[PDB]
DNA sequence: CTGGCCTATA
DNA sequence: TTTTTATAGGCCAG
């Protein structure tokens, strides 16, 4: 009965979930105070519990104990929607039934009682996707359900639906999980799985999140894979690219000394190491921004830079403020445009190359 | 579809996972094109849609091998794109994500080998979303791109990613020179052409492709001396153009190593053509059309329809405007 | 075989009927008229059963096979008309009609409907050996120059009396659409019965409806006539052109432009048409062009229409039809 | 329950704003002078939908064509109820096929069962397929007399000519921040909810004119809030700060003083406030300012509480000089997605105000 | 309603449209009764009018006439609607073949009461091909007591081979005076206050037809309480602007910053997408930037904004028209990152005003 | 209820 | 001598 964690692991009680904590408490606070709408729409980036909370909300609904905020999962209702096989919780893949013929199936099915439960919940997910068609045929639906009807919306990508749409629901946006918000996590499940972990490399994994749980786990799950049984430092370091920190800086110093003939052939050591580029581009710019904040109060370079912190304050003082906002964002905009360019390589040379002949002035 | 020796200890670390059964069910593959990936998959598909597997093996006399081994059996899927077309529509996704709810037509695993993850339409890729996010079970995907940065967001978040990197450049050009029979330099300029890719190299000096770079040096070799560069048309008007054109592009951009004194350069079989190229043109020059030369080769790619010898004819009229003094150059954007 | 502009038909089709009538052309209203010229002289020469089959390459050989036998004798004279594809007598129905060329009488009249042939199509043998007893009348329209003359015609075979002013002002209104020109005389004339058509007095009769297709563009921007060209964009929108198809032709030409200009100063005018395989027709035009363009507003004339299809096919933008009227205008410098 | 749809006007006494709209109405119901299509236009939540039934309910009223409809006789409760034999609510957007159009028109020709008019209300009008709008251009150009059309769609543009011309068309304006703020309190002072007088002027402002989308937002105040609509539940579920926050970081800016600006951030690090949310009220502020210099009366009525140092901002600052920070910000904002750490590119963003900022750049080696 | 009242019932009492009336009316005078006519031109201007006083003149009890008398059985019958031999077809409901196919089965019966059974088919453009091809047997072949009417705005989508059996008149959009002048007749008529100048303004803004403007004054009387002021008038079509975005342009050229930003203000009530303000915008100084090359590259179409634009196009310099066209694309392009798409607007239209060249903005 | 055909939006 | 493409909605004849 094997699963990925990313899907195993999903909450199954609002007490499983991490943060999001404003969607939750008002979710919570609503179902008991009797406030309870007809349209909920959820939205957030990739993997940030968007329809696993929608899936809760609906549990909390229909659960055989009474609406609760705190539904059990010990019912045959709450044990069927973990499972997907409850009838009452109609869930649609939107991105797939797009179609106004098949929205319209949707809604002359709405006026019908529900079967097994107290609400007819429709979960309409990748929301977004629905033709033009068919939103505008929701419209009145949405704005004036049956009293045993809940529509819970969740997409990615809010933007996209027509704002009479919007008007027409409650939106709950859930923010990204913190750095630290995931790190936890990982750690937990990572204990419960009985797996072997090193500190170092959880960090290394929830920065490479960017944000996402999901996007998290199936890093986790990958780690797994490639380190043989344990997720090291020494395993994580090496599948997500990481950088050792010398020549990361030292191709920032050989790019503002001109010094074309070095930043190339730094750039071609670096290319047999196997270097994650986005991640180059990432430290450069990482060490630009910190040099160009000494230059503002000599107090801000970490007390984590000791072994460089020589060769960051010479930067500071030599070059000026001016030119290191273009270099920065000379590396922004290459960075942005790197996946367009014909490998990855030639996109970090052709950014490099354009920063070097920048350093004279007139 | 062939098989090449580096793609052992990452088959043998990829099955072993799924031999335990704890296989993602979802592997997103990141390969350069004629790394080979497409070999890797199918091997990884027939140990999965073989009943009486050896080990990692497929065996060849079960039924299921037997019908893979003859085209059909009923629950290998290829989404890739319809003969005429260079997209993946969002039907074609469709078709398959339903039937993958039968009850798998020959009692085993399904699997699904989404052939270039990056043609999915946006509608395509979105339809794939939930089927891959939590599947049938049982259900196998393989996806593979070239980067998987140009792919939705939310796809790429539903599957583990697997890199497929290619051999040192060493063993890269000792795996060539026993294919092709050509200088050590056309090798090496090849493989680094392809970049770092054997067999996407090796696929240089099989087509008519090898001899078209050749007509594409000798017109550069015209074209920067006297500055006609609509002269170009000829050599890159053509079907291949986003190739020919990133041919181009890296002769530009070896120049401007040249400039600033660089060791490696890509097309190290033609020395002669970079150092012209360093002479006549100002590093100001030989960048601004580098950028252009990309610039284009990108719209040539990805605008559905665009006309090419229009696009092209723009480029190569525009390219020999800023070569007067004087021009203002383009600078990337946002 | 008597060949005849729609006009002159009338006339000889009183003097004796053939048993062919061909009606090959392009202009609607000139095969309606001609086709309904001779429908109405066979009906008057005894003819009552007319039967009509348009001919797709879809006609099987056994609907071939129901004409063929749709000609016996003794019935009372009967009017076997047939319709025609895009391309004309394929090699499929090249041979049916040969059939028919033999199975002549007094009792059968054949009217053939569609386009010009071409050259061995026309040459093809049944077609020769129907000559001798065939009529075949022009339909095709006439154009911005031969126009007038067809209509200060028309207007006397209505014994209307048109002025030179008048005609003119009818030619703008109307070019390529002579049916919209044809009922403005019948209009005009149920105007006025004086027949007199002073100037001022059909400008008040006029609506604008002009044909044209965006070959008429690319001509008229090549001779540098702007006033035109706008005028041309505007109907080709109001017809719904596919502003696709005004880039394609656009451009076939404008970049054929761009490289004789740049081969002009090495090799003569002359020695570069015929290189190219200039037609005819068109080589005096061309000229004109290139003289009064710029190797620089060639260049600007192409960078603008890359802008405008990239606009049209990344952007999904509107601006296009605007972004012609203003390429249309940088051309006519 | 729903505010939103709860409080759906009952009389045109009850409805906000739309005067032009009734005024009309009412001026052609005892006047006599009713037309047969009215055509209802305007954004989403203005009131088109409601005042279309209103309209209905007082044509139909049992004391007589009135344009104020008395709310009990049977025709009117059960119109508000919505199940009044003879009222049409046809759903535009779901018939909206001709096959469907066809049997609306078959059955036109038929009395009706109950009241003085039949009255079809073809609502999100503006789906229907070309081929039905046709269909409907005889008949609505003259129906019979017992029939009136009601038509109410979001934008009007995607109709025919043909039909336009065809029906009165009144188009309702959205509302001002006033007239949302004044219905938002009469509302949740009559369902008894405390409120902080601010939280509904945050509030009717965040609506952007649409007074559902503004009920909406309360909906869920309430529920953000625990009963309470605060000022802290409003800005916390806005996205704002209150306010002093962040035009203090603005001024610190525009009086190039590093140390504060760097500081004023830290502190917003501490309260974790978002990076791409900052940078938004500030070119939010430097919107106002510029704004403010151009017209005088111009400074909104929301921020009393900072009036004093704003004014002050826009009298000593020259307009070349605001174009500047809003523009380095903007494209502060177009870098954020891209730039290392969504903080470091606020941050980064801020210290290229600083290095070109006019008054006091910052100092070359 | 007054559209439906006021719809002509004489020859006499229809507005212009003088090179159809005249044909008809001679042709009827003269015995030149074609089989078939054609009536095409713009909502509202008196097609289908038109069509129904051509069967009244065509089946007039004193004989077919120019001056058909409104009052016989025969024109008070069709006046009302119940005329036995006037098969009216709504041909927008009626457009699939099975029922043209039974239309035409009763042509070849005599008609029962007048000298010719009139077919009269409005918003003909809707039939299907199958119908047209049925149509056109019935027209290639006209029994002689037939006759067919057809009205459509859109004659562009019949066949070419159905414009070619009918004689087509087109209708011509009515001007203003033509407009004002029955607008006068009718309100004084019905007994109805009006100043001179509320009424020019409706004309006006009726934009050519006919029926926009008998629509628009109803309206009018009912914002006015039976008075047609010109105090009512002007608010009611400003509640009604198309225009804010060829005023916004008028406004920002003239240096009005309290015009401007109320104008914006305008927009906002009317409910604008904002980035297709600036987009249209854009668009007008494009156009206007061309009108400075040519007379001849304003529309056919623009006529109503027109006269408005060659004055704006006379009235400004080109090298500053492609200043403020810079700075807009530029908004747009900004747009999506400024704040509030108002606010980007807003502050887009304040930059062309801070770095207007010929009244530039207040500096401390 | 299919296969031919038009159209709108991005 | 006459043209972008992927997805969608829709009308019609028989
Ligand atoms: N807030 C969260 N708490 C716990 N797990 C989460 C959270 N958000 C995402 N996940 C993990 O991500 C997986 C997918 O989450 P999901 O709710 O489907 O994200 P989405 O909003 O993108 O649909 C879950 O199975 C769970 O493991
Ligand atoms: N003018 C108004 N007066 C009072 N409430 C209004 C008004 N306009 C909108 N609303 C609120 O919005 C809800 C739905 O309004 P609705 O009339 O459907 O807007 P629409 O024009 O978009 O259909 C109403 O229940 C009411 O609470
Ligand atoms: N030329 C005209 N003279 C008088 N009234 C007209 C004229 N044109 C239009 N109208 C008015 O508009 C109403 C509808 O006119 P109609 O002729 O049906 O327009 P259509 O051409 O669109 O069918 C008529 O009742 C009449 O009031
Ligand atoms: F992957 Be989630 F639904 F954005
Ligand atoms: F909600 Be409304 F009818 F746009
Ligand atoms: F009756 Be019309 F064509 F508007
Ligand atoms: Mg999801
Ligand atoms: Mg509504
Ligand atoms: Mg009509
Ligand atoms: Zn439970
Ligand atoms: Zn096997
Ligand atoms: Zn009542
Ligand atoms: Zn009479």
């Amino acid at each position: 009965s094997y699963q990925v964690l990313a899907r195993k692991w999903r909450p199954q009680t609002f007490a499983d979930v991490v943060g999001q904590e404003h969607v939750l408490t008002a979710l919570a606070n609503g179902l008991s105070l009797g406030r309870i709408h007809h349209a909920y729409l959820f939205s957030g980036t990739r993997g940030v519990g968007k329809t696993s909370i929608a899936r809760l909300l609906a549990k909390g609904l229909n659960c055989e104990t009474g609406i609760t905020a705190t539904p059990c999962g010990v019912c045959d209702n709450c044990r069927e929607i973990e499972q997907g096989r409850f009838v009452d919780l109609i869930e649609i893949d939107a991105a797939s039934r797009t179609k106004v013929e098949d929205t319209r199936d949707l809604l002359d099915n709405v006026q019908y009682a529900p079967a097994r439960g107290r609400f007819k919940v429709y979960l309409i997910d990748e929301v977004h996707m629905l033709s033009r068609h068919s939103f505008n045929a929701l419209l009145k639906t949405l704005e004036e359900p049956p009293e045993h009807v809940k529509f819970l919306l969740a997409t990615t990508d809010p933007q996209k639906l027509p704002v009479t749409i919007l008007s027409r629901c409650l939106q709950f946006h859930l923010k990204a999980l913190d750095v630290e918000q995931i790190r936890h996590q990982l750690e937990h499940i990572l204990n419960e799985e009985h797996i072997a972990h090193e500190p170092r490399a959880l960090q290394l994994l929830a920065r490479a999140a960017e944000g996402s749980l999901r996007d998290a786990l199936s890093l986790t799950d990958q780690a797994i894979a490639s380190g043989d049984g344990q997720v090291s430092t020494q395993a994580v370091s090496a599948m997500l690219g990481t950088l050792d920190d010398d020549q990361a800086l030292s191709l920032v110093e050989a790019m503002v000394e001109a010094n074309g003939e070095r930043v190339m052939a730094l750039i071609n050591e670096a290319a047999a190491r196997g270097i994650e580029w986005e991640a180059l581009l990432v430290e450069m710019l990482g060490l630009l921004h910190r040099i160009a904040m000494v230059q503002l109060s000599p107090a801000a370079l970490g007390n984590d830079m000791a072994a460089i912190e020589l060769r960051m304050r010479e930067l500071a003082r030599t070059i000026p403020p001016t030119d290191i906002q273009l270099y920065y964002q000379t590396l922004l905009i290459g960075r942005k445009e790197l996946p367009y360019a014909p490998d990855r390589r030639m996109g970090v040379e052709m950014t490099l190359l354009r920063a070097l002949a920048f350093h004279p002035r007139m | 579809m062939r098989w090449y020796p580096w793609l052992r200890p990452d088959f043998e670390k990829l099955v072993a996972s799924y031999q335990a059964g704890r296989g993602h069910h979802a592997l997103l593959i990141q390969a350069l094109p004629g790394m080979g990936d497409d070999a890797l998959i199918y091997a990884l598909s027939r140990y999965l849609l073989c009943q009486q597997p050896q080990g990692h093996k497929s065996c060849g006399h079960c039924r299921g091998c037997q019908l893979m081994q003859a085209g059909t059996h009923p629950d290998y899927y290829t989404l890739a794109p319809e003969k005429g077309k260079n997209t993946l529509g969002v039907d074609a996704v469709r078709e398959v994500t339903e039937k993958l709810n039968e009850h798998a037509r020959l009692g085993g695993a399904k699997v699904v080998w989404v052939t270039d993850a990056a043609l999915l339409t946006d509608a395509a890729a979105n339809a794939l979303l939930k089927t891959l996010e939590e599947p049938p079970a049982e259900t196998w995907f393989f996806l593979a791109t070239r980067e998987p940065e140009r792919l939705l967001a939310t796809l790429r978040s539903r599957c583990r990613l697997h890199y497929l990197a290619p051999p040192p450049e060493q063993y890269a050009v000792t795996w060539l020179s026993r294919e092709v029979t050509m200088s050590q330099d056309a090798l090496l300029a090849a493989l680094r052409l392809s970049a770092g890719s054997p067999g996407a190299a090796l696929a240089l000096f099989q087509g008519d492709n090898w001899q078209a770079r050749e007509t594409l040096c000798q017109a550069l070799a015209y074209s920067v001396p006297s500055g006609d560069w609509y002269s170009l048309l000829a050599a890159l008007n053509h079907e291949q153009a986003p190739a020919r054109l990133h041919w181009l592009a890296t002769l530009l951009m070896d120049a401007l190593k040249r400039h600033h004194g660089a060791a490696q350069v890509t097309n190290v079989d033609v020395p002669g053509l970079v150092a012209e190229l360093a002479n006549h043109l100002s590093p100001s020059r030989l960048q601004a059309i580098l950028g252009d030369v990309c610039h284009i080769r990108e719209q040539l790619m990805s605008v559905t329809g665009i006309n090419r010898e229009l696009l092209i004819t723009d480029l190569l009229l525009r390219i020999e405007h800023y070569l007067q003094p004087g021009v203002v150059l383009p600078v990337p954007h946002l | 075989m008597i060949r005849l502009y729609p006009e002159q038909l009338r006339a000889q089709l009183n003097e004796g009927l053939r048993a062919a009538y061909l009606l090959l052309g392009n202009d609607p209203l000139l095969l309606q008229e001609s086709q309904d010229a001779v429908r109405q002289v066979a009906a008057a020469q005894g003819f009552e059963e007319h039967h009509t089959f348009s001919i797709d390459p879809n006609t099987d050989w056994n609907a071939i096979f129901s004409l063929c036998q749709a000609m016996s004798l003794f019935a009372s004279r009967q009017t076997l008309l047939l319709l025609l594809p895009e391309n004309g007598p394929n090699a499929a129905i090249n041979e049916q009609l040969l059939t028919l060329t033999g199975l002549l009488h007094d009792d059968l009249l054949l009217i053939v409907r569609g386009n010009k042939l071409s050259k061995a199509q026309e040459n093809a043998a049944w077609f020769t050996a129907l000559a001798n007893r065939s009529v075949q009348v022009t339909c095709q329209t006439p154009e911005q120059a031969q126009l007038p003359r067809w209509v200060a015609a028309r207007a006397k075979q209505l014994n209307l009396e048109l002025d030179d002013a008048a005609n003119q002002v009818l030619c703008y209104c109307y070019e390529g659409n002579l049916l919209a020109l044809a009922q403005a005389l019948e209009r005009l004339s149920l105007l006025w019965p004086d027949g007199k058509l002073t100037l001022p007095r059909v400008e008040q009769a006029v609506n604008d409806a002009a044909h044209f297709t965006p070959f008429h563009w690319v001509d008229a921007l090549l001779m540098g006539k702007s006033k035109r060209a706008l005028h041309i964009l505007q109907q080709l929108r109001l017809e719904g052109s596919e502003p696709v198809i005004l880039l394609r032709t656009l451009q076939r030409e404008l970049l054929l432009l761009v490289n004789l200009k740049r081969q002009s100063a090495h090799t003569p005018l002359r020695a570069l048409f015929d290189k190219h395989r200039v037609w005819q027709n068109r080589r005096g035009m061309m000229g004109e062009a290139l003289n009064r363009l710029s190797q620089t507003q060639l260049r600007q004339a192409v960078q603008l229409l890359t802008r405008t299809e990239l606009t049209l096919k990344q952007d999904y933008g509107q601006s296009v039809w605007a972004e012609l009227e203003g390429l249309s205008l940088l051309l006519c410098h």
